[PDB]
């Protein structure tokens, strides 16, 4: 039915993105 | 230091005349370009959508269930004697049903007589513009018995034992699906389960359910619901002057001078509900006929 | 009546020291040889107060906490919170089911000030606590003579009018009136600024009770010798006591950074009330009643207040103060970190601040040649040639014929900063032989001393005879030292590369011009000579008792001269050059003799070489000084005797027409008057001192710089900055960081000020066009106090776009922190593109769901209504209350994301004010993380399970993140081409309107 949106996949993708970008930024500030 | 207004060396509000002109000219050019840019992008946005269908329709997944007396708090409080006490209700009922008169639905080129019996759905092709302006099935006031009458300009409604019709939220391409014959305890209803969307009213608790004595439903041919022959909706552009189905509910045995709560819940598979939106699928009303 | 009390202290002190021995004992009622009875001592002990300065006025910790909750900026956030609860009072009592938005904001605005107060208070308190670990208050017992008996008692147990005796090494307790001395030299360094040890003579010498010698002073140490004296003043009534009380009763002034904050608030509130009022009137003209119009006025004015800017500013200043503490340059004030950057006139102290305040061997005369010894404090200079025989012969005269030795624990300490017992001159000689000529320990015992002659009161000469240990000659070695004019009379032979020559006038006058050269350079020169006694006339067994002429006074062999003076610190000359290079006018303010101060000024950079004073021009033309024109003299020496007879206009004239000024012999009060004269010009003044005379100068100055160790405690408490390492180059670092943080502040501010346009425009057109709300309140808090926190802080980590130490100091009347250009950019251009970028995303979301933008006009009437659950869209669909409210909140969330998207480009363009981004470069790792964290946090605030439940922030459909992409790229390209035209056309248009 066209009245349904897979919001769970998009939400899951937004959280994985929010996790990867934060850990990458942490690697950015820890130049060793 | 706050009298920099003017000087004999040319300053106004802080700067000279030639400088005010330069700055004003720059800001006009800057903002004009910004306006043209916002317009160009918003035009691209207008071109990414069609005229016959909204791109996103999931935020209207569960259709609503509204009423005719759009009360300030979904409450119906008036006096069975004072005519001005219930004027705000009747005025809205007459204005709502003003487009349902036999004289309003007179053109045979845009109206089609569906029938006296709720039948299967009527699909008028695809949603494109290859076909002309679709037909809208007629719905005369006579279907809602005891809450229509053949009154004059003012629909003399019910003072005692009032009337409250319900309406299914018009949704484009929405195909109502009534519950299966395997009805999971749906509060005595007629056996016309396949070609009508059921809607049953009730109280809310042990008190409201006892205060409300008898309810009488009225619809197409006498069924408490909406006939499937009027769905789905094809938009306002392709189907202007469309008449969604109506269904009236009258509360005959009411306990006067007592505010009681009524929940008219619409049943079906394609009808969802929500604990945050008391109107998605279901419908609430607080009636109080104080004499 | 404290106005009169401060005035009677700004006056130079007076005295009755000029009295006969009989009259002083009659006035004080005290025996000259027995002091007073202990009962009479305890009577004045319990009469006026113990001999100790009244402790400073204690500052409770709750006082300075409530202080950090107030201010100028926090005051704006306080009045904003008051308007939030006032608007909430109107909205609650007048409409049905009021919303908790405005109250949620009032409690948030209050919390912003409290958190900022706790953080800034923790930083200033942390600064004061480490200062509490620097008070090495060691009680010092004094030697007081009472009832004919000597008694050692606590310093606080001394009273007025009693005999007090001090030993060489003992610190003078209170202000004494010398009655009997014996070669006693006191150290008036920490008080009046006199460098060399000024002897204390019982007879009255000078009218000024300061230059005189019959007065011992509070906080002064007896260098050598011993002396007696009657206590005149005690406690706060002392010299340095009244100076300290003056420093405690002086005003600190208004810092330039705070003046810029106040000037910033004037513009923020000016445009905030302008918009609030214009829209209040526009609202009443449309349809909204007074009830709703007042809420519009307050909401518009309050929303125009930068909420997150207080924390970013406080943290910005904190981040710079951190680097100040890393290099041991502590600042007791969190904002005094910027004060050095705005400095344009430095008033420096000579003795103790510019110089090391320690006698050190400067130059030497050997073989008719001047050799400069390393006078640096860290021994990082050129070493003289130490291979000839004249150097060994001279070094033995100085290392042997001297009354100076090291102490017990002086072993692991450096050769220079170690304690040495004796005269200051003998101390410099010992530290020079122990550093350039090996060691003096085994070298002194190598020559067994037989008969010595100490320094004499007249014809001051010091001589001694020693046994000869060379494995060649058994003749006794006689060494003698003294003033050059006294040794020239007692010599006939001259040493040259080892052999002797007569006293020929060709090289003798060559020694005289060298004497006048090392003397005119402000140094103290001494003559050293030695002679070999004939072992055939004075055998190894003959004892030459110290009575008659056993050694030939004349016909000696002079080796050379040795000059000495307190040298400037290591990084002092280069630092002065760096301050004059940045354009800071350097003016020396000291109380020392002009003969030494003029030379020090020429040697540090205050007086450039070639520039002549009013006196030098007169000496060059052999004409009186009253003939020359003072305009022909670029520099000038101002004597303290003449400064007393001056007005304000004359001091203004001294400071305007003269670029290199040196104030010599100026009393502490005169130092304060000089500081006030420089402030009358409207320029920022920074005073750097060490002694108690610099306390009223460092307190009144916009910023006082005190030495962490070589400076007294009084001037250390009244100053706003402390140099724990005493490295004067820290001043150069302070002015560099002070200007750098000022520019990074301009950037950090324009960043937060740009976001105000897209934060307020939704609510504005909401009232104008009657459209649903494009941006919610919670979503605004997630921008000001959420995402933008890290980019605004990372914007402080920015570096210099050019050479800051090359440009001139800012003008307090011209170059403001927040000028009309920054508003023309943030509020005028950048924030404008950000607001349009937000509205685009708003229309995109609404039009794709079925609510075309053309259909959104006048829709807020039935939109914000909670009961019209059949609101028709452009396609005819009926929307309930929560369905369309779900769309409005999922329309506020992408608006917030839109702000972050445009903030990407806004952070990259505000990162550089003039240079291109490709020129500066994204090397700021905190800024890169500022973008990564901002993005991850923005996505997290939308896609976390329960965001639509707690903050009403629904997840976004992945197509909305690109609705703001072209707007951000537009912001970046427009500002990049803007900075480009500023580069190629630095003339006026693109620079005087956009460059902020
Ligand atoms: C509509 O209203 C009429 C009254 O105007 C109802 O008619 C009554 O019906 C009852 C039976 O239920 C009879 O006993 C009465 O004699 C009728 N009275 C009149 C005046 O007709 C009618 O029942 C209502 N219709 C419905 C469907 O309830
Ligand atoms: C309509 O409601 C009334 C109540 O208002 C019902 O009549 C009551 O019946 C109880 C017994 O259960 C009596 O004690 C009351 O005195 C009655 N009241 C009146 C006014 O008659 C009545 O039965 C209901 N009728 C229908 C058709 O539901
Ligand atoms: C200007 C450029 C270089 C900045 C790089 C960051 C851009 C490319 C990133 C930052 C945030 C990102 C979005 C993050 C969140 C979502 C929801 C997710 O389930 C799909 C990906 C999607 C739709 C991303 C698209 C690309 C995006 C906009
Ligand atoms: C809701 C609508 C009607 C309000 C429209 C407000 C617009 C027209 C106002 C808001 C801020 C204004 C600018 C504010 C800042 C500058 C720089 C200044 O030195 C000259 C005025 C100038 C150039 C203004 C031009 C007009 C401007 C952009
Ligand atoms: C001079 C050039 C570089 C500017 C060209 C403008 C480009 C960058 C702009 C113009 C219109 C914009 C698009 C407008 C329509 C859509 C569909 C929407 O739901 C998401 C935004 C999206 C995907 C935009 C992406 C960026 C876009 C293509
Ligand atoms: C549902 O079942 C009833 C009997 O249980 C039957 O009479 C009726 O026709 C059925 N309806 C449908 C649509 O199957
Ligand atoms: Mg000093
Ligand atoms: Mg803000
Ligand atoms: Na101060």
């Amino acid at each position: 039915d066209p009245f349904y949106y897979d919001y769970e996949t998009v939400r899951n993708g937004g959280l994985i993105f929010a996790a990867l970008a934060f850990i990458v930024g942490l690697i950015i500030i820890l130049s060793k | 230091k706050k009298f920099i207004w003017n000087s004999e060396k040319k300053e106004f509000l802080g700067r000279t005349g030639g400088s005010w002109f330069k700055i004003l000219l720059f800001y006009v050019i800057f903002y004009g370009c910004l306006a043209g840019i916002f317009i160009g992008t918003i035009q691209v946005m207008l071109l990414t959508i069609s005229e016959f269908k909204p791109t996103y329709q999931d935020r209207v997944a569960p259709p609503g269930l509204t009423q005719i007396p759009q009360s300030q708090k979904t409450e119906i409080s008036f006096r069975p004697n004072d005519p001005q006490s219930y004027e705000s209700y009747v005025v809205s009922i007459v204005r709502f049903l003003e487009k349902y008169k036999d004289l309003a639905q007179k053109d045979d080129m845009i109206f089609e007589d569906c029938g006296n019996v709720p039948s299967e759905l009527k699909e008028r092709g695809e949603y494109n513009n290859e076909r002309g302006e679709r037909k809208v099935c007629r719905f005369r006031l006579e279907w809602l018995g005891n809450c229509s009458g053949l009154n004059d300009e003012t629909y003399g409604y019910k003072d005692g034992k009032p009337c409250v019709i319900i309406k299914l939220n018009r949704v484009l391409g929405f195909k109502p699906k009534p519950p299966k014959n395997e009805s999971l305890e749906t509060y005595p209803v007629m056996k016309y389960n396949p070609y009508v969307l059921p809607v049953h009213c009730t109280g809310k608790r042990d008190e409201d359910k006892e205060k409300v004595g008898t309810m009488e439903y009225f619809g197409l041919g006498g069924y408490p619901g909406f006939p499937l022959q009027y769905y789905p909706y094809y938009g306002k552009l392709l189907q202007p002057k469309y008449l969604q189905p109506l269904m009236a509910v009258q509360f005959t045995n009411l306990t006067m001078d007592t505010e009681i709560r009524i929940e008219c819940k619409a049943y079906g598979e394609n009808i969802g509900y929500s604990e945050k939106d008391r109107f998605q699928g279901r419908f609430d009303v607080k009636i109080e006929v104080k004499s | 009546k404290e106005r009169d009390m401060d005035e009677l202290k700004k006056e130079v002190s007076m005295d009755d020291h000029k009295l006969s021995l009989d009259e002083l004992h009659r006035k004080y009622g005290t025996d000259l040889s027995r002091g007073l009875t202990p009962a009479r001592a305890a009577e004045i002990l319990a009469r006026d107060g113990p001999n100790a300065l009244t402790p400073p006025p204690t500052t409770p910790e709750w006082v300075k906490f409530c202080r950090q909750l107030f201010g100028g900026f926090s005051m704006l956030l306080w009045i904003g919170a008051i308007l939030c609860f006032l608007a909430y009072g109107i909205q609650a009592a007048t409409e049905e089911e009021p919303q908790n938005d405005n109250l949620y904001l009032g409690v948030v605005l209050s919390a912003v000030v409290i958190i900022t107060g706790c953080f800034s208070y923790y930083q200033e308190a942390k600064s004061s606590k480490i200062m509490e670990s620097f008070k090495n208050m060691v009680p010092q017992q004094a030697l007081v003579i009472r009832n004919g008996e000597k008694m050692s008692i606590n310093a606080e147990e001394v009273v007025v009018g009693d005999l007090v005796e001090v030993k060489g090494g003992d610190r003078i307790p209170a202000d004494l009136r010398i009655i009997s001395a014996n070669g006693c030299k006191v150290d008036n360094s920490s008080l009046t600024g006199e460098s060399e040890p000024q002897t204390r003579s019982p007879d009255f010498t000078n009218e000024n009770p300061l230059e005189t010698r019959n007065i011992a002073f509070f906080s002064t140490n007896c260098v050598e010798g011993t002396a007696r004296g009657i206590v005149v003043y005690t406690g706060d009534r002392t010299v340095m006591g009244r100076i300290a009380t003056l420093a405690s009763g002086l005003e600190g002034g208004q810092t330039p950074i705070a003046a810029e904050i106040e000037h910033f608030i004037h513009i923020i509130t000016g445009v905030a009330v302008f918009l609030g009022v214009s829209f209040f009137i526009l609202s009443l003209i449309l349809e909204y009643t007074w009830l709703e119009a007042v809420i519009f006025l307050i909401g518009i004015i309050v929303a125009n207040v930068p909420e997150g800017l207080l924390a970013t500013v406080t943290v910005c200043l904190t981040l710079t103060a951190k680097r100040m503490a890393r290099k041991n340059c502590l600042v007791k004030n969190l904002e005094a970190v910027e004060t050095l950057g705005s400095t344009s006139t430095i008033c420096s102290d000579k003795t103790g601040t510019l110089t090391q305040n320690r006698m050190t061997v400067a130059h030497m005369w050997s073989d008719n040649q001047i050799h400069e010894a390393d006078t640096t404090e860290n021994q990082s200079g050129v070493s003289f040639d130490k291979t000839s025989a004249t150097w060994l012969a001279l070094s033995r005269i100085a290392g042997l014929c001297n009354r100076a030795v090291f102490q017990a624990n002086q072993e692991n300490l450096p050769i220079l900063k170690r304690a040495v017992a004796g005269d200051a001159s003998e101390s410099a000689l010992l530290k020079c032989i122990e550093l350039c000529c090996g060691s003096v320990k085994e070298m002194r015992e190598r020559y067994t001393k037989i008969v010595e002659i100490p320094f004499n009161s007249t014809n001051k000469y010091q001589l001694s005879i020693h046994k000869n240990p060379n494995t060649a000659e058994p003749r006794h070695l006689l060494v003698m030292k003294g003033a050059p004019e006294r040794i020239l009379d007692r010599c006939s032979s001259i040493l040259i590369h080892g052999k002797e020559q007569p006293l020929d006038e060709e090289l003798k006058d060559a020694f005289q011009n060298a004497y006048l050269e090392l003397g005119g350079l402000g140094e103290r020169v001494l003559g050293f000579c030695h002679l070999f006694l004939p072992d055939e006339q004075f055998p190894e067994g003959f004892q030459f008792d110290t009575d008659d002429v056993n050694f030939p006074l004349d016909n000696l062999c002079f080796v050379g001269l040795i000059s000495m003076i307190d040298p400037p610190r290591a990084a002092v000359p280069d630092a002065v050059g760096k301050c004059r290079s940045a354009g800071i006018k350097v003016i020396m303010v000291t109380g020392d003799h002009p003969i030494t101060a003029k030379a020090i000024a020429k040697g540090v950079g205050i007086i450039s070489e070639g520039n002549e004073t009013v006196e030098d021009i007169a000496a060059r033309l052999n004409i009186p000084v009253s003939q020359v024109n003072p305009r022909d003299a670029k520099a000038c020496v101002v004597h303290g005797s003449d400064l007393k007879d001056m007005t304000s206009e004359q001091l203004d004239d001294i400071l305007k027409y003269h670029t290199e000024i040196v104030f010599a012999r100026t009393s502490p009060q005169q130092k304060l008057i000089i500081v006030e004269g420089c402030q009358r010009q409207g320029a920022i003044v920074a005073v750097t001192g060490d002694g108690v005379n610099d306390s009223p100068a460092s307190k009144k100055a916009d910023i006082g710089v005190a030495m962490g160790i070589a400076g007294s405690d009084v001037s250390k408490q009244a100053a706003d900055m402390i140099l724990l390492d005493d490295n004067f180059a820290s001043i150069v670092t302070g002015v560099e960081e002070g200007r750098l943080i000022f520019d990074n502040l301009k950037k950090s501010i324009a960043y937060t000020l740009t976001s105000n346009i897209p934060e307020i425009t939704p609510f504005l057109i909401f009232i104008i066009a009657n459209i649903p709300l494009p941006l919610g309140t919670v979503t605004i808090l997630c921008i000001d106090l959420g995402t933008d926190m890290v980019p605004a802080i990372s914007l402080a980590y920015e570096q210099a776009e050019s050479d800051i130490m090359k440009r001139q100091p800012r003008n307090p009347k011209t170059d403001k922190l927040v000028n009309e250009q920054l508003i023309s950019m943030a509020y005028g251009q950048i924030g404008m593109i950000q607001a349009l970028g937000g509205f685009f995303t708003y229309f995109v979301i609404l039009a794709e769901n079925g609510f075309l933008p053309i259909h959104l006009l006048g829709l807020r009437v039935n939109w914000d209504d909670r009961w019209i659950n059949d609101v028709e869209d452009s396609y005819g669909q009926q929307w309930t209350y929560e369905q369309r409210k779900i769309v409005e909140f999922t329309c506020h969330t992408p608006f917030f994301v839109t702000i972050v998207v445009v903030q990407w480009a806004d952070l990259v363009i505000c990162k550089t004010r003039r240079n291109s981004v490709f020129q500066q470069g994204m090397k700021n790792k905190i800024l890169i993380f500022g973008l990564f964290e901002e993005t991850a946090l923005a996505a997290f605030l939308s896609y976390c399970p329960g965001m639509g439940v707690a903050l009403r922030m629904y997840p976004l459909k992945p197509t909305w993140w690109f609705c703001a992409f072209p707007y951000s790229l537009l912001i970046f390209v427009y500002d990049e081409v803007r900075k480009l035209i500023i580069r190629r056309r630095p003339g006026g248009w693109v620079e005087k309107e956009t460059y902020y």
